[PDB]
């Protein structure tokens, strides 16, 4: 059967490059509009993370799938740093520092999906992309730390750090 | 234009020499035809410069080809689920042949070749052997993989971060507590564990199920009591160097898993005797590799953490603490200003006064008082020398009798 | 004029390569600068010719110096009567170091150097080790001497005459019957004994106190029953190759010490099974070395002596003799005229008819009769071919039914 795709795409949803500039519920600042609903492109990708890393074939139906694939690849970067953390406060400090890092973007080397992603043509669209992703890289990390850490010991769970070796298909943002 | 690199590849193929001796043989031959036949000196000097100072376009090294062929089969034999769990064919002689060949290449060939082919595609080939080790149960092959990991740690430090962050140290720490019969595998496992922990990088929290306090008690029981099968007695001096290396990344001695092992042990004497024979000389047995950034001094890091609590300070016998004060004092003075270690011995000494009754017996207190007054009256202005004086003031301020004049 | 010899000495010193690979490295380097830089071809071709085609006057090889230093200490440690019988100082680590160095030189250096320094002053240095072996009781050193003797036998055959005529084969044959616990020393002792007896040279009569019939029974009990400590099962196939080599110099099968072992043994089957697997292929396992004059074929020499008496002929089971006749017949025909072996298989066959009831069962008699009539009707005129026909006539004359027409 197929993997889990994004249901949130709507024709009224803006496009950046060939991705889906979708609303995000965050206190962080960026080009992403603020959402009112109780579900977002982030809460989905965290719902569907543990299941989508076992599949080996993903068919890109729309552009919101290109936004989900990015997060699902970045969550595997959070867990590499979080498994080394001994307290949630130490994780939130590590999740900040990682989002500030300038990962590759569509068009340049490092990005594993340069072919099936559309780079920004103009410089203004480039500046919007680098600030949309950084808004995802920050709210993703902030929301994992609520889940990874067992409140009984305030230390990472083996049920999340078992997916450290499970890349999305085999790709990584590095 | 490229002769000196095309000859080294020819010579390593048809002779089997290492990279170093490949350059020696050519530099000697050339350097001798130059001298005996001066008519050929202009040609020879160009040839020597090509050595001192790349390969043709399509030409690829022999050692690079083999590492494409070895890492590819061993990963194919890892992805063979049938043959691993449900054996039918013989595999011990083929794998033993590819792992021997691998060990001669990492040990002899050019490190920059063996670095890139191990650093390729985010350490895809290293991490496979780390899984094949977890999957394999035969000690004839687990031993060769360890000799191969020990050669990959010598090349770069990014590989050490890859292994320590992997499941390797948890399988070694689990195989050593379980399979104590094999002596070589127990002695190499304790060497590799000290290699990968040498740099001080932190690790996942899940490692501390098998690298925590019960693993330290296992190592202390060996240091103190030894094993029967250890005839040559290498293993205590390897289970010491390992404890020093686990304690490198571990901060906050009150939260330290190792120190809970000492305070739980009935009586440690042989572990303490060996720590002082290393401090008397100031040798870091963990520091095998010349990789930067150089981590701290493993011994002083340990003793600074021992004397970070009074439960762990009482392990030292009376005669040994007085020998520790005689050494620490001797190093504080014999060391020059601007050295990095002088503040460690000072912080170590500050830790002794707090957690021990040093002020009741006052061993070598006058010789100490004269050295601290000197260090304060030193007019050096380096930042490091200001860190030393900053410690001494805190030391005298906390304990006034270390500021009084010697009398 | 002398470059190609002065470079090989430089390269072996600063690289440690063998003699062969020392010439390969220079021929490759030179042969590549010649091709890439044609301006230097006249110089290079002179250099290559010096290799294909002596040293300066005072210059002496490095390997020759070491053999002056090694053979001189080991003979000094032999003439040290106090330290040998009344030990005070440690000697196992120094001697083990000189014997390792010796083994790498005999194995890698130029044989003509290692020949003359061993053949010097009537084998003064070889004969010392042969005495130091008799004097030494430690198996860690008796083993390295054997590996060194095995390398000296490969150089020349005058050294084999020196060792076999010495007391070495009597101490090995005495240590093997006594110290059966050490498996490596028992397996190398049986190899060296086959080396030195390989040439067929006779020996002193006193050797037959420990190399006579009781030593053969010891080797047959191992071939048949084996040892417990022999896990890899190399030793039967070494105690066979040794019996074949003792029987080389031994004439007159009625006077043979080995054949008295067979006729005394209760039942040999495994020794006979192995003799036929060697005869089916016509391989001489004793013939390790390429030294002239080439001695006879060890197997056929044995079986010619087995069937030199009817007491030793009955060791073969019925099914095995018929397999021996199928082989002997197959070789007599498949062999060409002018070969040396064809008369051996013929003399072997003549020996079977006398000492066995071949004329009652007559296995493969028709195929045999047709081959002998052919050999008589061969018009070849070499001396060897006349020796074959000379045998056939004697064979048919003695037993007429081998001359009749096949029917």
């Amino acid at each position: 059967m197929p993997a889990y795709h994004s249901s949130l795409m709507d024709p009224d949803t803006k496009l950046i490059g060939n991705m889906a500039l979708l609303p995000i519920r965050s206190q962080f600042k960026g080009p992403a509009p603020r959402e009112t609903k109780d579900t977002d492109i982030v809460d989905e990708a965290i719902y569907y993370f543990k299941a989508n890393v076992f599949f080996k074939n993903y068919e890109i139906k729309n552009e919101a799938d290109r936004t989900l694939i990015y997060i699902t690849l970045y969550i595997s970067e959070c867990l590499k740093k979080l498994q080394k953390c001994n307290s949630k406060s130490q994780g939130e400090k590590e999740m900040y520092t990682l989002g500030i890092t300038n990962f590759p973007i569509p068009g340049e080397p490092g990005f594993p999906l340069n072919a099936i992603y559309a780079k920004p043509a103009n410089k203004q669209e480039d500046e919007v992309m680098r600030a949309y992703l950084q808004q995802l890289r920050q709210e993703t990390g902030l929301r994992l730390c609520e889940k990874v850490f067992d409140p009984q010991n305030d230390k990472p769970s083996k049920w999340w750090t078992c997916f450290v070796k499970r890349q999305f298909m085999n790709k990584s943002l590095s | 234009r490229t002769i000196g690199a095309e000859l080294m590849e020819l010579v390593r193929r048809n002779t089997g020499l290492s990279h170093e001796l490949c350059r020696v043989a050519i530099g000697i031959i050339v350097g001798h035809i130059q001298a005996s036949v001066p008519a050929s000196s202009p040609v020879m000097e160009q040839v020597l410069l090509s050595l001192v100072e790349a390969l043709p376009s399509g030409q690829v090294c022999h050692d690079q080809q083999r590492l494409e062929v070895i890492f590819a089969d061993l990963a194919r034999r890892k992805d063979d689920a049938q043959q691993r769990s449900w054996a039918l064919y013989e595999d011990e002689g083929v794998i033993r042949c590819y792992l021997e060949e691998l060990l001669h290449i990492l040990t002899d060939a050019d490190p920059e070749v063996c670095k890139k082919m191990c650093k390729r595609n985010e350490f895809e080939s290293v991490l496979a052997l780390v899984a094949y080790y977890q999957m394999e149960h035969r000690a004839s092959l687990r031993l060769l993989l360890l000799k191969c990991f020990g050669a990959m740690c010598s090349l770069d430090a990014a590989i050490i971060s890859t292994l320590v962050s992997s499941v390797l140290p948890v399988e070694l720490a689990r195989d050593m507590q379980t399979d104590t019969q094999d002596h070589q595998k127990l002695c190499y496992s304790a060497l590799i564990l000290a290699m990968v922990f040498s740099m001080g990088e932190a690790v996942p929290y899940a490692h501390y199920e098998h690298l925590g306090t019960p693993f330290a008690q296992f190592l202390l029981n060996i240091v103190e009591d030894g094993l029967p099968l250890d005839t040559t007695e290498q293993l205590p001096d390897l289970c010491v160097n390992l404890l020093l290396a686990l304690n490198l990344h571990l901060p906050a001695a009150d939260q330290n898993v190792i120190m809970a092992a000492l305070s739980k042990h009935a009586n440690v004497k042989i572990f303490s005797e060996k720590l002082l024979l290393l401090l008397n000389r100031g040798d870091d047995p963990v520091r095998i590799f010349k990789h930067e950034p150089q981590p701290p001094h493993s011994v002083l890091k340990f003793l600074q953490d021992v004397f970070g609590s009074p439960a762990t300070a009482a392990i030292f016998y009376h005669t040994d603490m007085m020998a520790l004060i005689d050494i620490t004092v001797r190093h504080i003075a014999d060391l020059s200003p601007g050295d990095k270690l002088r503040m460690e011995y000072l912080s170590l000494m500050h830790a002794i006064v707090r957690t021990t009754p040093y002020l009741q017996h006052r061993h070598r207190l006058p010789d100490l008082q004269a050295i601290l007054r000197r260090i304060l009256n030193e007019e050096e202005t380096s930042p490091q020398c200001q860190m030393d004086r900053m410690i001494v003031r805190e030391m005298c301020k906390e304990f006034l009798v270390l500021g009084e004049a010697p009398s």
